[PDB]
């Protein structure tokens, strides 16, 4: 360590910054402001860094005083407390299902229907049934053989001026 | 694309790099498909007093986009004071010129 | 946007002078051109105009006859040939550029009719 | 077209307001009217186009008004600069100029 | 040269639906009898596209949008629109690209233009040459920042017998365009139909765009009086203008190896089926095509409501350092720090990061922090890193190789050489 | 683009913007001749199981 000594042998100051994720109170935040939290609505949410998308709730989860954060059976995040009221909020992934389209084919009529699989009638002539939300098909009293098939005992026709019914 | 850098800099035309050129200057997409040619020019870029024409940016709020090139001498505001075009505390000029 | 005239001089009674106009700076083959021009002490007097294709020529009454006007619009150059100048000729003629009205002018080009 | 000014010499200060006057002798077509401005040694300069139009540049001290046979141009507070002789001009029937009006200071 | 033209006749803009217009092929490929799926910028069926009228007097040119394309139709007889113009602010402070027609042929350039407002080409007579010219230098007054020009062939040529629709884009550095010509008798507005449009040319301009006009021609035959905002008449020609946007078309091809028909996989759920099934004909049944899926709306940012700074300086500006055998270590805990200005620092020769970036570090929390600190020579720092070898990483300081965290260091022979 | 097969005339009316033909497998099925505009089909060579 002389100056006149090459770059190769002049002395460097060296820091090593190591950051641990344990599973614990994350103190060492960096300088990030927090936001007020939304409950019942769909929403991308940051608990101590942890990320995700869902509804938070109200829950009845009796976390104890040092536990923080609750998991699936698929090691998925099920609850979470919030950093600063502790209370317990449940996590449930947004709405979802499959999309199909019930339709006759095009050599008769070019009006659809569509239901959205295993989805109650509000996130979306509309019909409610066990299989998700029939909406564009009118529910019809009268029975007939099955035509279509939908599911749940329901099936669908076009007849009558011609429409799909259900 | 042509320019001149110096020699500790060279190492961040590449894709995928970070620091003041790579983030500020000239930035190369990830997908580059190309070759990055380099060679000494001391013997020609260099000044007894030293070379002041060859510049980079310094300060810029955000990093640029693959293959974009900016060239705008706005006052850099790095507080939270407008600077209206004046130079001062926290309002950095954005260019720094190369020994 | 500039006019520079060229030709002024003295020129004897009765003898002939021409006058040029270089110009630069815009779309000269766009623009008709003028000439005029202001004796000491007195008012401006129109001399003559130039339509921009160099088609259409008019000339004041005191002048008909004697001068003629010209230009050359791949040199960017008008021209004014001025035949037996009378002694109340002598003027400053400015060259300049119609807008009609004539918004640019040129700095002008001294011309004494003297023996 | 003979265009005659009035009046030959206005004599006048900084701060007051001047008003010149350009008569013609056959009504001019359009209102193809226009003033120029200029000063001992130097090229003339336009100020007004189509009677009331202020040239690119022109301070909205000048004003141009009137129509047929008879138009005034107005400066509405002198400044030195303003001092100078001022020629109108018809273009709708040949080119003509007026004789000038001098504006020196009083 | 730059005369105004400011003829008030206010009218409202019309608005009309592209039933099916704006197709163009994506690509220089052959393609017969086959059905294909692709995405890119195109014009949606159905759309909401303004009109634009120019008759009498009328007439609608303003300045426009061009936020990613544009779908540029027009009903002619006489070829009143002979071009457009591209650009930002449209004045000498920005570069700005042109297209115009002369008769026979097309003239293009990028300079610096500043044009005046209402622009339009003259046509007068010229006594010389014995043929009504047609000079430009109304459009623009002055050409600043001349880069590129080129010459082709008309890219407009012969109520209205002839509909052209013309394509624009703005891709990364090539402006390209799609262009159709296409004969029709319908005189109120655009012909319901099919028509693709074949691209023309794709110029290398390299710029910025985000608005555009268009240019028109006028007539003053039975008449000229001086040039002002009068003495102008415009024959019946209109135009449309749609805006595009990146959509997923399944199209089709015939023996020939043309479109003659497509589909738009997002205009309805019928179309979701056809592209999901690759066909334009769907038996009947029921098909599952797509997944229903709520987004969230806003994003929630929780953390503890603490106030404090990390410690760094004691650590980076430390008055002395530890040899690398007895190495220092500082524990960070139960603060906020700020990496983002310790990247920015330029006193750091090393800053490599390995498992994270500096720039990602700044929002994500940890439980503790350690910074080791020592002092070694600039031949050794390349040993300070996950599985290296050498006399200090055996001896002196060894990483993991799960390693997650950030190495710096600076030269201190300043600091850290004596003249003995 | 390079590639292995047999080059014959075809009747495939390539439009005058168009250069390479593609196949429903992506791969090339014709191109024009960059010095002479003619299009020519691309067969693959014959081949099978013995
Ligand atoms: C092309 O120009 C437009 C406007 O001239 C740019 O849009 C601006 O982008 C900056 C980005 O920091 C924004 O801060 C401005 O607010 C934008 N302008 C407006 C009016 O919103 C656009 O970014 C330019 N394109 C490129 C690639 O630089
Ligand atoms: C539609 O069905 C009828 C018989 O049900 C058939 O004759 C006809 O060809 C079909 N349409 C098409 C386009 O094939
Ligand atoms: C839909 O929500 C209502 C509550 O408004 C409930 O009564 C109904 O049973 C729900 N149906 C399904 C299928 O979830
Ligand atoms: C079916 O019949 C019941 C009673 O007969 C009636 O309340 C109901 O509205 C009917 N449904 C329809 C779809 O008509
Ligand atoms: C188009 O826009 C107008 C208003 O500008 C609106 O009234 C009309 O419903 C729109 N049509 C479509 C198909 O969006
Ligand atoms: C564009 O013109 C300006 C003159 O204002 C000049 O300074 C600049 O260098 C020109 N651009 C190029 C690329 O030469
Ligand atoms: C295109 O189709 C028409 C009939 O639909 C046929 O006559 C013509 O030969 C086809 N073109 C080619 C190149 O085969």
């Amino acid at each position: 360590f002389q100056p006149t000594n090459g770059v190769g042998y002049q002395p460097y100051r060296v820091v090593v910054l190591s950051f641990e994720l344990l599973h614990a109170p994350a103190t060492v935040c960096g300088p990030k402001k927090s936001t007020n939290l939304v409950k019942n609505k769909c929403v991308n949410f940051n608990f101590n860094g942890l990320t995700g998308t869902g509804v938070l709730t109200e829950s009845n989860k009796k976390f104890l005083p040092f536990q923080q954060f609750g998991r699936d059976i698929a090691d998925t995040t099920d609850a979470v407390r919030d950093p600063q009221t502790l209370e317990i909020l449940d996590i449930t992934p947004c709405s979802f299902g499959g999309v199909s389209v019930i339709t006759p084919g095009t050599n008769t009529s070019n009006q659809v229907a569509v239901l959205y699989q295993d989805v109650n009638c509000t996130e979306v002539n509309v019909f409610q049934t066990r299989a998700g939300c029939l909406i564009g098909a009118e529910h019809v009293n009268n029975s007939y053989e099955c035509d279509i098939p939908i599911g749940a005992g329901i099936c669908a026709s076009y007849q009558t001026s011609q429409s799909i019914i259900a | 694309d042509s320019f001149v850098i110096r020699g500790d800099e060279v190492r961040q035309i590449a894709p995928g790099q970070t620091g003041k050129i790579a983030d500020y200057n000239y930035k190369l997409p990830d997908d580059f498909t190309g070759c990055v040619i380099a060679w000494n020019s001391n013997n020609l870029d260099s000044k007894v007093g030293g070379n002041y024409n060859y510049l980079y940016r310094l300060f810029r709020k955000s990093n640029l986009k693959p293959f974009e090139r900016d060239i705008s001498t706005e006052i850099y505001q790095a507080g939270s004071t407008p600077c209206n075009g004046v130079e001062g505390f926290n309002c950095y000029f954005p260019l720094q010129s190369y020994g | 946007v500039q006019l520079v005239e060229s030709g002024g001089g003295v020129v004897q009674p009765g003898r002939s002078l021409r006058l040029s106009c270089a110009a630069s700076g815009f779309t000269f083959s766009s623009y008709g051109m003028h000439w005029v021009r202001q004796a000491p002490g007195k008012g401006l007097e129109w001399v003559a105009l130039i339509s921009y294709d160099g088609g259409n020529r008019y000339y004041a009454d005191s002048v008909k006859g004697r001068f003629t006007i010209s230009r050359d619009n791949s040199k960017n150059t008008l021209y004014l040939q001025m035949n037996r100048l009378r002694a109340e000729d002598t003027a400053m003629y400015y060259c300049a550029k119609d807008r009609y009205f004539m918004d640019v002018w040129g700095k002008g080009t001294t011309v004494t009719v003297s023996s | 077209i003979q265009l005659t000014q009035s009046p030959g010499t206005l004599s006048l200060s900084p701060g007051e307001r001047a008003t010149l006057s350009c008569r013609a002798s056959q009504s001019i077509s359009g209102n193809y009217l226009a003033w120029y401005q200029h000063k001992p040694g130097q090229a003339p300069r336009l100020l007004i186009y189509g009677a009331s139009t202020r040239a690119t540049g022109i301070p909205d001290r000048f004003s141009g008004s009137g129509s047929g046979t008879d138009f005034t141009l107005t400066i509405s507070r002198l400044e030195p600069e303003d001092f100078a002789v001022y020629y109108c001009q018809q273009y709708g029937s040949s080119y003509t100029f007026g004789q000038g009006t001098k504006v020196e200071i009083k | 040269q730059c005369v105004n033209l400011t003829t008030r006749t206010q009218l409202p803009p019309a608005y009309t639906n592209s039933f099916t217009r704006g197709v163009y092929y994506p690509d220089k490929v052959f393609r017969s009898s086959v059905l294909h799926s692709t995405q890119d910028l195109f014009l949606p069926f159905f759309s909401n596209v303004t009109w634009f009228h120019a008759i009498h007097k009328r007439f609608d040119n303003p300045v426009l949008p061009f936020n990613d394309g544009v779908y540029f139709a027009s009903t002619e007889k006489s070829n009143i629109i002979r071009g457009w113009i591209f650009g930002t602010t449209l004045d000498s402070k920005t570069q700005s690209l042109l297209i115009v027609n002369n008769a026979t042929n097309v003239v293009i350039k990028v300079c610096e233009f500043q044009f005046c407002n209402d622009p339009f080409l003259g046509v007068y007579y010229h006594k010389n040459n014995k043929s009504w010219m047609e000079s430009e230098f109304r459009v623009y007054s002055s050409a600043n920042n001349c880069t590129f020009e080129y010459v082709s062939q008309p890219f407009l040529m012969d109520n209205f017998k002839n509909l052209r629709e013309f394509v624009f884009k703005n891709i990364d550095g090539y402006f390209k365009i799609y262009s159709k010509h296409t004969p029709i008798n319908l005189v109120r507005d655009l012909p319901q139909g099919f028509s693709a449009l074949e691209p023309l040319v794709d110029l290398p301009i390299g710029i910025n765009i985000t608005r555009f006009q268009t240019l028109l021609a006028l007539h003053r035959s039975y008449l000229t009086p001086g040039d002002s905002s009068s003495g102008w008449t415009a024959g019946a020609a209109a135009y449309y203008v749609g805006y595009l946007q990146p959509r997923t078309f399944l199209l089709k091809y015939n023996e020939n190896g043309t479109i003659t028909d497509a589909v738009d996989c997002a205009l309805d759920p019928l179309s979701e089926t056809k592209c999901t099934l690759k066909s334009f004909t769907v038996e009947k049944g029921i098909y599952q095509t797509s997944n229903f899926r709520v987004q969230p709306t806003e994003s929630i940012v929780r953390f503890p409501n603490i106030t404090n700074l990390c410690p760094f300086g004691e650590v980076f500006n430390a008055t002395r350092f530890a040899s690398v055998y007895a190495w220092n270590r500082k524990r960070i805990s139960n603060c906020v720090a700020d990496y983002s200005v310790l990247y920015n620092s330029a006193s750091f020769s090393t800053f490599k990061c390995y498992g994270v970036s500096p720039t990602k570090l700044n929002d994500l929390c940890f439980t503790n922090v350690y910074a080791d600190s020592f002092v070694i020579r600039g031949d050794e720092v390349r040993q300070i890193a996950p599985g290296q070898t050498g006399k200090i990483a055996d001896y002196n300081y060894k990483l993991p190789d799960d390693f997650t965290g950030c190495v710096i260091a600076w030269n201190s022979n300043n600091l850290d050489s004596k003249v003995g």
